[PDB]
C-alpha cells in the first residue's frame, strides 16, 4: 500500500537492519520495528465462462414472415430490410434467409 | 461494384455480434495484400461433431488463459523472517473451465516466464497454493522487484497460445444432424491446426499472407478468390469467376503474393516514366540518370 | 412556519478586539488530528510579522529505542561537509507561507457555558516541514570535490531587508495561557446594550450588490 | 510506540493494526449536553451591515448577536434586522491550532498556545427573503 | 444489448402487420399499387411508409445516440429507454410528422448524403490503382495471355 | 513498407475530381 | 383539457423587432466602435523615445465620425452609399483622435488630429441610412427592404462569414491510437497562445509542450512548483485506493531520480528545456506564466496552478479505464466569431505597427538635428492604415504576424441573384475544418443543436455539413465583465481554494466552481447555489447573458460568461403552469409590455446549449409535466430562412427539403426596389411575378410577398 | 421522391383560388385536409382532387 513518515512526510521502503528488517527511509532518520505480522490481501478480477454463440435459439429472437423461397418450396423464411444507395435513386433492399434443412442466404 | 459498395454493416443483428469489415475496406485490403490484417477470423472443424462436451474441452485448449484470472487471491505476507508472495490457485474455477493445469504446471509456466526468475525460490506448498520468494540482487532491493512481479503474474500465460485472443463455438443445424464449428480470432494457424481437438485437415483462414506462409503460394490463390466472392454476394452483386481468377493469377505467377501498392508496382513493372507520376520531386528521376538504365517503350 | 416560534433557543454573542491584534491561526495539514505537537519539546521559534513568515524548530529524542544511529552518522557527515549543535540530527524545522493576506471574514469563536465570544483573526499561515539542510550539504560537497523587470531576486532582497524576531515557547499549562484565555474570554461589558448597528435588508442587499 | 505510519485514505481512523455528517444544530446540542469548552472557527459574510465597508475591526464591544434554532429546521443568526444562516462545510481532518504571538520592544517575545480547532462554520446571507422583502 | 434487440423486433412486427393489412384494403386501380406491381418506379416499402407508418429510423445500424446527458434530446426524461422516445416514428407522411420525429428522420437523411459525396475519392483511388496495374494484359493468337515483356 | 496515407502520398487525379455542378456566380495566346 | 394560450405567436415578431435575424451583425460592430476601439486605445497610450527621456506621446480620446469623402481640395461633403456603389469608391469615415506631443520644452495638445479612415457598415449607427423613412429612403436611391450588413470596398458588396472555433481555457480528454490523452489550450488577452498535453504510456504520465524538448514526469513539475512533501501530492491527486495504485509508478520514478528539493527540480527542468540568466531562472520563468497563461500568479505562488494540474490529473485518471471520452462535435463548447473580433485584432495590430513605425523614424533625427523644434505632425502619414484595411477587406486574407495567424476566404462577394440569396448569405456560417473526406462526425447532424442551426439548410455536394445557417430565433452573447459575478459568488459563501487542503476536493459532497475555465473555489450545497444564482439573474441585478450549469459526473458547477455563446428565449413554467397568461399578451397586443418588460418581469429567459442540458423542456402545453422547467414558444422556429419557403416541410422528405433549400437561392426574381438604378455585373429579372397562394408565416415575417421570385400556373 | 406535400399544396392552392383567401401552410401546423375538403364541395367541384 501507501505509507508515509509522520516526521518529514515522505515515503518509506523496507530495508534490512542488523538482526531483522525494518521500515526505513532516505529522507530523515526514522526506523520502525517489524512486528508479528502485517499483510495485505488482494482480490484480482476472476474470469467467467464463455457462452456458445450462434444457433437457431438466437435466430428465434428476430421475427420472420411467410414468403416462399424457390429452393425447396418452403414458406418459412426470415426477411430483413436494409438501406442501399443504387446508381439512379435510393432503394430499399430485402435480405432473405431460408429457415430449413438447406439454409441459404439471398439478397434480391 | 465498388462504386455502389459504400454502405455500413449489412448483416447486423443481435444473433452474431462479430466485428468483421465487409465492403470497400475488405476489397481494398485484399487488393493491397498487406501482412497485418484487421479483425482476424479463422474457422476449424472437429473430429467429434456429435458431443458438445468434447467441443467445450477442446475450446479451452486453444485459448490464451492467464494466471491472475484463474488465481483466487494473491497476498504479500510480512514477518520477522524473509517475506514472500503467496498465490492461492482455485481448483473450482479450473473444474468449471475444464483446464488441465496443475500446481506443477503453474510452477513450470512461472519458471518459463519473461521477467527475471529462476527455479530457486519458487515452490508449491500444498495442492493449489504457490509461494514465490523474490531475490535481493542485480538490479535493486527486493522491494522494488516485488511490485514488479505482482503486476506481471497475471500477464504470465499459464496455457494456450498467446496469439489467439478470443474463441467461440458455432452451432450448425440441418435435417437431423447437429455440427459444432470452432472459430477463433488469431493469426498463427500453424499452432491451432496442429492440435488434438480441431481436425487439421478441415480448417480455413482469412490472412492471405499467413495462409501462403503455412499452406503455400498455390493454396493462397484459392483463398483470395473465395474472400472476394464472399464480399460480392454480401452486396447483392454478381461477378464472373474467371474475372477474379485472372486477377488472382496476376500476383501469383512471378513470386509470392504481391500487393497492388507503390512498392509492388515497381516490382511488377520496370518503367520509370509511369512511376514518375506516382513518386515525388526528383528522387527516381536523378537515380535513373545516375544508374543509367534503358527504358523499353512497349 | 407555525412550528418555528414555539421551539426557539436564545444565544448571546460577544466581540473583543483586545487580543484580535496579536493572534495567528496555524495550520498543519501533514499531521493527523489524533496526535498533537504541543507535547513535543521545541527548541525555538522565530517570526517576521512584516512578510508574515514564521519558522518553528522542534527537538526529538536523539537516542530513543526507535532510531537508526548508522544513517544518523552518515547524515551528520553530510551536513558537516554550523546548523546542528550535536553529533546527529535532533532538530526539525517547519516553515510557513502567506495565505490570503486579506483576512476580514475568518474569526475565532469561543463557546463558554452560555455565551459566545468572537475574536477577529489577523492572519492564517500553513506550517510545513521543509528540509533545506541536505540541499546546501550536497551542494557544498559537490563544489568541494569539484574545485526594469521585477524578478525573484527582487522579492528575495525585499524579504532580506527586514530584521528578524525570536520568541519563546509556552505550552499546555501556564499562568500566561490562562491569562490570555481570560483576556480573550471576558468581554468586560456585562450591560445589555442594543441598537449598535441599524441596517434594513433592502439596503443591505443594495450595499452587497452595487448597481453601478 | 506513539508515532505510527499514517494513511492517506484512512487519515482519520488510521488504525492499520490493533465519515459521518453532523448538522450544526445537532453538533451544538451535543456540545452543550456534555458541557465542555472548545473553540470554534467560523467565516462571516463580507461587508457586514454597519455604519465603504464594515468589519469586526471597526466595531464596538458587547452583545450584538442573536442565534435562533428552529425546530426541524436550521440555525439562523441575526443582528436585530438582518438575517443570516450558518452551516457546516469542509469538515476538518488535519490538525489546526491557534496561538497568541506577543511582540515586545525588539527581541522579547511571548508565544502562547491557546488551543486547537476541529470544526469550521460558514455564515451566509439568504438573498431569497431579502428579495421578497424588497420587491413586496 | 439483449434488451435493445428484443424491443427492436417488436416495433417491426406492428409495421409489417400494418403494411400487410393495408394491401387488403387497397383498390386494384391505385397508381402507386399498379406501379409497385409492375415495378417501374417504386416498392411496397414506400407504399407502407406513405400510408401506414414510417417505421424505425436507425443510424449506422443502431439507435439514436445520446447527446446532452444520457439522453438523446432535452425534451425527454433521464435514462428513458422507451421506443417512441429514442428513435421510433409513429405518424405517417400523410398525417404529419412530429418535430422530434422530423429531426430523427432528417438525421438519417444526412448520413446517406455524406457517404456518396465522398465515395468518389475512394472509388477514384481504387480505379487508378487497378487501371495502372492492368493495361497490357491481352490474349495472343495461340490461346495464351502474356504481358508486355 | 512504411505506414503512409493514400491521400497525402497519392496526389489527387481526375479520378478524385467529382464532376458536380453548383451555383458559383458572383496567359499568352497566339 | 388544459388551459391553452394561442397568443405566444406574436412574441416572435416583438423579439425580432429589437434584435435577431440580421441586426446582431450590426450590434457586433456598434459595440466594437464604442468599447473595443477605446479598449485598444487604453491598451497603447504612452510611447517614449530612447535617445533622451524628454519626448513622449499621449492619447486623450479617439472616436469615429460620419462617412465622408475628400474631394479636390478642402471640401468634405456627406457621401451616399449608392454614390460609392456607382463610382466604385469605398464607404469609409475618418478617425478623429486627440494627441499630445512635447516638442522642444513646452507641451502641445493638438486636438482633432486625423490619423486614417475606417469602413462603416451600411446600416450602422454612424452611417446616414438609419432612423429614416421610406419616403426618405427613396430620395437616396436605396432599397428600404435591404437588410444590409456588408462592406462596400471599391464598389463591391463584401460580407464577412461567421466562423466557428473551439473554446479556449478548458480541458479536453480525447482518445488516440495509443490510448487516452488530455490537452489544454490557453489564450489570454495578450498575444500568447499555448497548447499543453498530458500523455499516458505504460502507466507513466508525461507533459508535452511546444517549448519543451523531451517529456518530463508530472511529479517533477509538482516538486518544482513548490509542493515539497510527496504525500501532499497524492493527497491533491485523489483519496482513493485505485487512484493511488495508478500513481505508484510515477512516485517510484520520482524517487529513483535524485530529485528531492525544489532547486534540483528546477535544475532538471533547465537541463531538459532548450531555448534559443542561469538555468534555474529560466526554468522558473518557464513555469510561471508560459505554459498556462489563463492562470494568473500574484507574486510567485503556484498554488492555483498546482490545484488546476491536480484536477487535470484526476480527470485523466477517471477517464482512463472507462468508456467515457470528450468529443469536439458538441456545440455547447464551440464558439462563434463575427466580424467584430477580426476587426479588433486587425486594428490592434495596425495601431501597434503605426506606433512602432513612427518611433523608429524619429530616433535618428534628434541626435543628427539642425533645429531646436521637432514637430511630429509633419512626419506622419494616414495612407498605410486605410490601404491596409481596404486590402484586408477586399482580398480577405487575414495575415497577422503579431498573432502568428493566416486565414484565407473570410470575406465573400454578396450574392445579389435574388432577395432570398442576399439575406441567406448573412446567415451563412463556415467552419474552420478544411475539405477533408475522412471526417464525418462534424458533418453529420448532431443531437446537440436544437433550434440554433437549421438541419435542412445545407449545400449539396462536397460541403455536406461544413456550411451551416442560423435559425430564426438565435442570439450571440457579447463580452461582459466578471467583477459583480465573483463578488456575489464570494458573498454567497464560496470558500477560497487557499484555505482547504488536497484531501477535501476528493470528498463527494465537496463541489468545485468553474468560471470561464478558472477554479473559483469550493462550495457546499450546490443546489441552493444554482437556485439563488438563477433567482438573482431573473431579478435584474446580474446581466441576463450568464450561463450556469452543473456536472454530477465531474461534480462541479460551470459558470460561462464569455462572449460568443448561443441562446434563444424560452418561456418559464411555474410547477404546472406557464407564467405567461392571456392578460400579459393582451397588453402586448395593445402596445405595451414589450419583450424588455417581459424580461424585466421574470416572464421569459435565455438559456445556453449547456444550460438546457440540466433542464426539461416541453414542446406543447398538453405535454407539460411536473418536471418541465421551460416551454417552447413556437415549434416552427426550428426551420431556417431558406427552409421556410417549403409548403408542409414535415410532409416532405429531408433530401427534397435540402434540395429546395439549395434551389431557393438559385431561382431568379425581383432584387429590390431600385434594380434599374444599380449597375451590377450580372443581374436577372422576371417579367410578371405572381404571389404564392399558400404562403407561410415565415414568408410574412420577412415580407417575401413583396418581392416574389415565382409564378402560379 | 416521396413528396406528399406537393399534392396537399395543389389542393390548398385550388381551394384558396376558388374561395379567394390565402391558406397558411406553416410547418407543424397550418391547415388540415378535412376542413379544406368540405369547403371544396360548396362550390361544386369534387372533394379531393378529381
Ligand atoms: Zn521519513
Ligand atoms: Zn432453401
Amino acid at each position: 500500500m501507501l505509507l508515509f513518515c509522520p516526521g518529514c512526510g515522505n515515503g518509506l521502503i523496507v530495508e534490512e537492519g542488523q538482526r531483522c528488517h525494518r521500515f526505513s527511509c532516505n529522507t530523515c532518520p526514522y526506523v520502525h520495528n517489524i512486528t508479528r505480522k502485517v499483510t495485505n490481501r488482494k482480490y484480482p478480477k476472476l474470469k467467467e465462462v464463455d457462452d456458445v454463440l450462434g444457433g437457431a435459439a438466437a435466430w428465434e429472437n428476430v421475427d420472420s414472415t411467410a414468403e416462399s423461397c424457390p429452393k425447396c418450396e418452403h414458406p418459412r423464411a426470415y426477411f430483413m430490410q436494409l438501406q442501399t444507395r443504387s446508381a439512379d435513386e435510393p432503394m430499399t433492399t430485402f435480405y432473405k434467409c431460408c429457415n430449413a434443412q438447406c439454409g441459404h442466404r439471398w439478397r434480391d | 461494384p465498388g462504386t455502389q459498395m459504400t454502405l455500413k454493416t449489412f448483416h447486423f443483428a443481435g444473433v452474431a455480434s462479430m466485428n468483421i469489415t465487409l465492403g470497400v475496406p475488405r476489397i481494398k485490403e485484399i487488393i493491397n495484400a498487406s501482412k497485418a490484417i484487421s479483425t482476424p477470423i479463422i474457422t476449424a472443424q472437429l473430429d467429434k461433431d456429435d458431443d458438445a462436451d468434447y467441443a467445450r474441452l477442446v475450446k479451452g485448449r486453444i485459448e490464451k488463459t492467464l494466471l491472475g484470472e484463474i488465481s483466487e487471491y494473491i497476498e504479500e505476507v510480512f514477518l520477522p523472517d524473509d517475506c514472500f508472495i503467496l498465490v492461492k490457485l482455485s481448483l473450482e474455477r479450473i473444474r468449471l473451465l475444464r483446464l488441465e493445469v496443475n500446481a506443477e504446471t503453474v510452477r513450470y509456466s512461472i519458471c518459463t516466464s519473461k521477467l527475471r526468475v529462476k527455479p530457486g525460490d519458487v515452490a508449491v506448498h500444498g495442492e493449489a497454493v504457490v509461494c514465490v520468494t523474490p531475490r535481493e540482487n542485480s538490479k535493486s532491493s527486493m522491494y522494488y522487484v516485488l511490485q514488479f512481479l505482482k503486476e506481471d503474474l497475471p500477464k504470465v500465460v499459464v496455457q494456450g497460445i498467446p496469439e489467439v485472443s478470443r474463441a467461440v463455438i458455432h452451432i450448425d443445424e440441418q435435417s437431423g444432424k447437429e455440427k459444432y464449428k470452432l472459430l477463433v480470432e488469431g493469426d498463427n494457424l500453424r499452432a491451432v491446426m496442429a492440435t488434438h481437438g480441431v481436425k487439421g485437415t478441415r480448417t480455413t483462414s482469412n490472412n492471405t499472407y499467413e495462409v501462403e506462409k503455412t499452406l503455400g503460394i498455390e493454396a493462397a490463390r484459392t483463398t483470395i478468390i473465395n474472400e472476394i466472392q464472399y464480399t460480392m454476394v454480401n452486396h447483392g452483386m454478381s461477378i464472373d469467376r474467371r474475372h477474379v481468377m485472372l486477377l488472382s493469377d496476376l500476383m501469383t505467377y512471378k513470386g509470392e503474393v504481391l500487393g497492388i501498392t507503390r512498392f509492388g508496382l515497381a516490382k511488377m513493372k520496370e518503367s520509370v516514366l509511369m512511376l514518375a507520376s506516382f513518386e515525388k520531386t526528383a528522387d527516381h528521376l536523378f537515380d535513373a540518370a545516375y544508374f543509367g538504365q534503358k527504358d523499353s517503350v512497349c | 412556519n407555525e412550528e418555528d416560534d414555539p421551539v426557539v433557543q436564545e444565544i448571546d454573542v460577544y466581540l473583543a478586539k483586545s487580543l484580535a491584534e496579536k493572534l495567528y491561526l496555524f495550520q498543519y495539514p501533514v499531521r493527523p488530528a489524533s496526535m498533537t505537537y504541543d507535547d513535543i519539546p521545541h527548541l525555538s521559534a522565530k517570526i517576521k510579522p512584516k512578510q508574515q513568515k514564521v519558522e518553528l524548530e522542534m527537538a526529538i529524542d536523539t537516542l530513543n529505542p526507535n532510531y537508526c544511529r548508522s544513517k544518523g552518522e552518515q547524515i551528520a557527515l553530510n551536513v558537516d561537509g554550523s546548523t546542528y549543535s550535536s553529533k546527529l540530527m535532533d532538530k526539525q524545522t517547519f516553515c510557513s507561507s502567506q495565505t490570503t493576506s486579506n483576512t476580514s471574514r475568518y474569526a475565532a469563536a469561543l463557546y463558554r457555558q452560555g455565551e459566545l465570544h468572537l475574536t477577529p483573526l489577523h492572519g492564517i499561515l500553513q506550517l510545513r516541514p521543509s528540509f533545506s539542510y541536505l540541499d546546501k550539504a550536497d551542494a557544498k560537497h559537490r563544489e568541494r570535490e569539484a574545485a526594469r523587470v521585477q524578478s525573484y531576486e527582487f522579492l528575495q532582497k525585499k524579504h532580506a531587508e527586514e530584521p528578524w524576531v525570536h520568541l519563546h515557547y509556552y505550552g499546555l499549562r501556564d499562568s500566561r495561557s490562562e491569562h490570555e484565555r481570560q483576556y480573550l474570554l471576558c468581554p468586560g461589558s456585562s450591560g445589555v446594550e442594543n441598537t449598535e448597528l441599524v441596517k434594513s435588508p433592502s439596503e443591505y442587499l443594495m450595499m452587497l450588490m452595487p448597481p453601478s | 510506540r506513539r508515532p505510527a505510519p499514517p494513511l492517506t485514505p484512512g487519515r482519520l481512523p488510521s488504525i492499520r493494526s490493533r465519515p459521518k455528517d453532523v448538522s450544526v444544530a445537532e453538533l451544538l446540542r451535543e456540545l452543550s449536553l456534555t458541557k465542555e469548552e472548545e473553540l470554534l472557527f467560523l467565516q462571516l459574510p463580507d461587508t457586514l451591515p454597519g455604519q465603504n465597508a464594515c468589519t469586526l475591526a471597526d466595531l464596538t464591544e458587547g452583545q450584538v448577536g442573536k442565534l435562533l434554532i428552529r425546530k426541524s429546521g436550521r440555525v439562523q443568526l441575526l443582528l436585530g434586522k438582518v438575517t443570516l444562516d450558518v452551516t457546516m462545510g469542509t469538515a476538518c481532518s488535519f490538525l489546526q491550532e491557534l496561538v497568541s504571538v506577543g511582540l515586545g520592544d525588539s527581541r522579547t517575545g511571548e508565544m502562547t498556545v491557546l488551543g486547537h480547532v476541529k470544526h469550521k462554520l460558514v455564515c451566509s446571507p439568504d438573498f431569497e427573503s431579502l428579495l421578497d422583502h424588497k420587491h413586496r | 444489448e439483449t434488451l435493445e434487440a428484443l424491443i427492436l423486433k417488436e416495433l417491426s412486427v406492428i409495421r409489417d402487420h400494418a403494411g400487410s393489412a393495408c394491401l387488403r384494403e387497397l383498390d386494384k386501380s391505385n397508381s402507386p399499387l399498379t406501379m409497385a406491381l409492375c415495378g417501374s418506379k417504386g416498392s411496397f416499402i414506400n407504399i407502407s411508409q406513405m400510408i401506414a407508418c414510417v417505421g424505425q429510423q436507425a443510424i449506422s445500424g443502431s439507435r439514436v445516440p445520446d447527446g446532452f446527458e444520457n439522453r438523446s434530446l432535452p425534451h425527454f426524461e433521464k435514462h428513458s429507454k422507451l421506443p417512441a422516445a429514442k428513435g421510433f416514428v409513429a405518424n405517417s407522411f400523410y398525417s404529419g410528422l412530429t418535430p422530434t420525429e422530423f429531426f430523427f428522420h432528417t438525421m438519417a437523411g444526412r448520413e446517406g448524403l455524406v457517404d456518396t459525396a465522398v465515395k468518389t475519392a475512394e472509388t477514384g483511388y481504387m480505379q487508378r490503382r487497378l487501371v495502372k496495374s492492368l493495361e497490357d494484359l491481352c490474349s495472343q493468337y495461340d490461346l495464351t495471355v502474356r504481358s508486355s515483356t | 513498407q512504411e505506414e503512409y496515407d493514400e491521400e497525402e502520398q497519392e496526389e489527387e487525379n481526375d479520378y478524385i475530381n467529382s464532376y458536380f455542378e453548383d451555383g458559383d456566380d458572383f496567359e499568352a495566346t497566339y | 383539457p388544459i388551459p391553452t394560450v394561442e397568443e405566444k405567436w406574436r412574441l416572435l415578431p416583438a423579439f425580432l423587432k429589437v434584435k435577431g435575424l440580421v441586426k446582431q451583425h450590426i450590434d457586433s460592430f456598434n459595440y466594437f466602435i464604442n468599447v473595443e476601439i477605446k479598449k485598444i486605445m487604453k491598451a497603447n497610450e504612452k510611447v517614449t523615445s530612447d535617445a533622451d527621456p524628454m519626448w513622449y506621446l499621449k492619447y486623450l480620446n479617439i472616436y469615429v465620425g460620419l462617412p465622408d469623402v475628400e474631394e479636390s481640395f478642402n471640401v468634405t461633403r456627406p457621401v451616399s452609399p449608392h454614390e460609392c456603389r456607382l463610382r466604385d469608391m469605398t464607404y469609409s469615415a475618418p478617425i478623429t483622435v486627440d494627441i499630445e506631443y512635447t516638442r522642444g520644452s513646452q507641451r502641445i495638445i493638438r486636438n482633432a488630429l486625423p490619423i486614417g479612415r475606417m469602413p462603416i457598415m451600411l446600416r450602422s449607427s454612424n452611417c446616414v441610412l438609419t432612423g429614416k423613412t421610406p419616403a426618405e429612403f427613396a430620395k437616396l436611391n436605396e432599397c428600404p427592404l435591404d437588410p444590409g450588413g456588408y462592406f462596400i470596398v471599391k464598389g463591391v458588396e463584401k460580407v464577412i462569414l461567421i466562423q466557428e472555433q473551439l473554446s479556449k481555457n478548458r480541458i479536453i480528454v480525447e482518445a488516440d491510437r495509443k490510448g487516452a490523452v488530455g490537452a489544454s489550450v490557453t489564450s489570454s488577452t495578450h498575444e500568447k497562445k499555448s497548447r499543453t498535453n498530458m500523455a499516458v504510456k505504460q502507466g507513466r504520465f508525461y507533459l508535452r509542450h511546444n517549448t519543451l524538448s523531451e517529456d518530463i514526469p508530472i511529479v517533477i513539475i509538482f516538486k518544482a512548483m513548490g509542493v515539497e512533501s510527496d504525500q501532499e501530492i497524492v493527497q491533491m491527486i485523489g483519496t482513493e485506493e485505485h487512484v493511488m495504485a495508478a500513481f505508484g509508478p510515477s512516485l517510484e520514478e520520482c524517487q529513483k531520480a535524485q530529485i528531492f528539493t525544489q532547486m534540483q527540480a528546477l535544475k532538471y527542468i533547465g537541463n531538459k528545456v532548450r531555448r534559443q540568466k542561469t538555468k534555474i531562472e529560466e526554468a522558473r520563468e518557464l513555469l510561471a506564466s508560459t505554459i498556462l497563461t489563463h492562470v494568473p500568479v500574484k507574486e510567485f505562488n503556484f498554488r492555483a496552478k498546482c490545484i488546476y494540474t491536480a484536477v487535470m490529473v484526476r480527470r485523466v485518471i477517471l477517464a482512463q479505464g472507462d468508456n467515457k471520452v470528450d468529443d469536439r462535435d458538441y456545440y455547447g463548447n464551440k464558439r462563434l466569431e463575427l466580424a467584430g473580433q477580426l476587426l479588433s485584432l486587425l486594428f490592434e495590430d495596425l495601431f501597434k505597427k503605426f506606433n512602432s513605425e513612427m518611433k523608429k523614424i524619429a530616433d535618428q533625427v534628434i541626435p543628427k538635428q539642425r533645429a531646436a523644434q521637432f514637430d511630429v505632425v509633419k512626419h506622419m502619414r494616414q495612407d498605410q492604415i486605410t490601404n491596409g484595411m481596404v486590402n484586408a477587406i477586399s482580398t480577405g486574407n487575414w495575415s497577422l504576424k503579431r498573432f502568428k495567424m493566416d486565414r484565407q476566404g473570410v470575406t465573400q462577394v454578396l450574392s445579389r441573384l435574388s432577395y432570398i440569396s442576399a439575406l441567406g448569405m448573412m446567415t451563412r456560417i463556415s467552419s474552420q475544418f478544411e475539405k477533408t473526406r475522412k471526417v464525418s462526425g462534424p458533418r453529420s447532424l448532431q443531437p446537440s443543436q436544437w433550434g440554433m442551426l437549421c438541419p435542412s439548410d445545407t449545400p449539396e455536394g462536397e460541403a455536406c455539413g461544413l456550411v451551416k445557417n442560423l435559425a430564426l430565433m438565435t442570439h450571440i452573447t457579447t463580452d461582459m465583465e466578471d467583477g459583480p459575478i465573483v463578488k456575489l459568488a464570494s458573498n454567497l459563501g464560496v470558500e477560497d481554494v487557499n484555505l482547504l487542503c488536497g484531501e477535501e476536493l476528493s470528498y463527494p459532497n465537496v463541489f468545485l466552481v468553474f468560471l470561464n475555465g478558472n477554479i473559483l473555489g469550493v462550495i457546499r450545497d450546490h443546489k441552493k447555489l444554482v437556485n439563488t444564482f438563477r433567482l438573482m439573474r431573473r431579478a435584474g441585478y446580474i446581466n441576463e447573458f450568464v450561463s450556469i450549469s452543473t456536472n454530477l459526473t465531474d461534480r462541479c458547477v460551470y459558470i460561462s460568461s464569455d462572449g460568443g455563446r448561443l441562446c434563444r428565449p424560452y418561456i418559464i413554467v411555474k410547477k404546472q403552469k406557464p407564467a405567461v397568461t392571456n392578460k400579459h399578451m393582451e397588453e402586448l397586443a395593445q402596445g405595451y409590455r414589450n419583450f424588455e418588460d417581459f424580461l424585466h418581469e421574470s416572464l421569459v429567459e435565455y438559456l445556453d446549449v449547456n444550460e438546457e442540458n440540466d433542464c426539461n423542456i416541453a414542446l406543447y402545453e398538453h405535454t407539460i409535466n411536473k418536471d418541465t422547467t421551460h416551454l417552447e414558444i413556437e415549434p416552427f422556429t426550428l426551420l431556417g430562412v431558406c427552409a421556410g419557403l417549403i409548403p408542409y416541410p414535415h410532409h416532405n422528405q429531408s433530401p427534397r427539403n435540402t434540395y429546395q433549400c439549395a434551389m431557393g437561392k438559385q431561382a431568379m426574381g425581383t432584387i429590390g426596389y431600385n434594380q434599374r438604378n444599380r449597375i451590377d455585373t450580372l443581374m436577372y429579372l422576371l417579367a410578371y411575378p405572381q404571389k404564392p397562394m399558400v404562403k407561410t408565416k415565415t414568408i410574412e415575417l420577412i415580407e417575401f410577398e413583396k418581392l416574389p421570385a415565382g409564378q402560379n400556373a | 421522391r416521396m413528396t406528399v406535400g406537393k399534392l396537399i399544396e395543389l389542393l390548398a392552392g385550388k381551394a384558396g383560388v376558388l374561395d379567394g383567401r390565402f391558406h397558411y401552410g406553416t410547418a407543424f401546423g397550418g391547415s388540415k385536409v378535412k376542413d379544406v375538403c368540405e369547403d371544396l364541395v360548396r362550390h361544386g367541384y369534387n372533394y379531393l382532387g378529381k
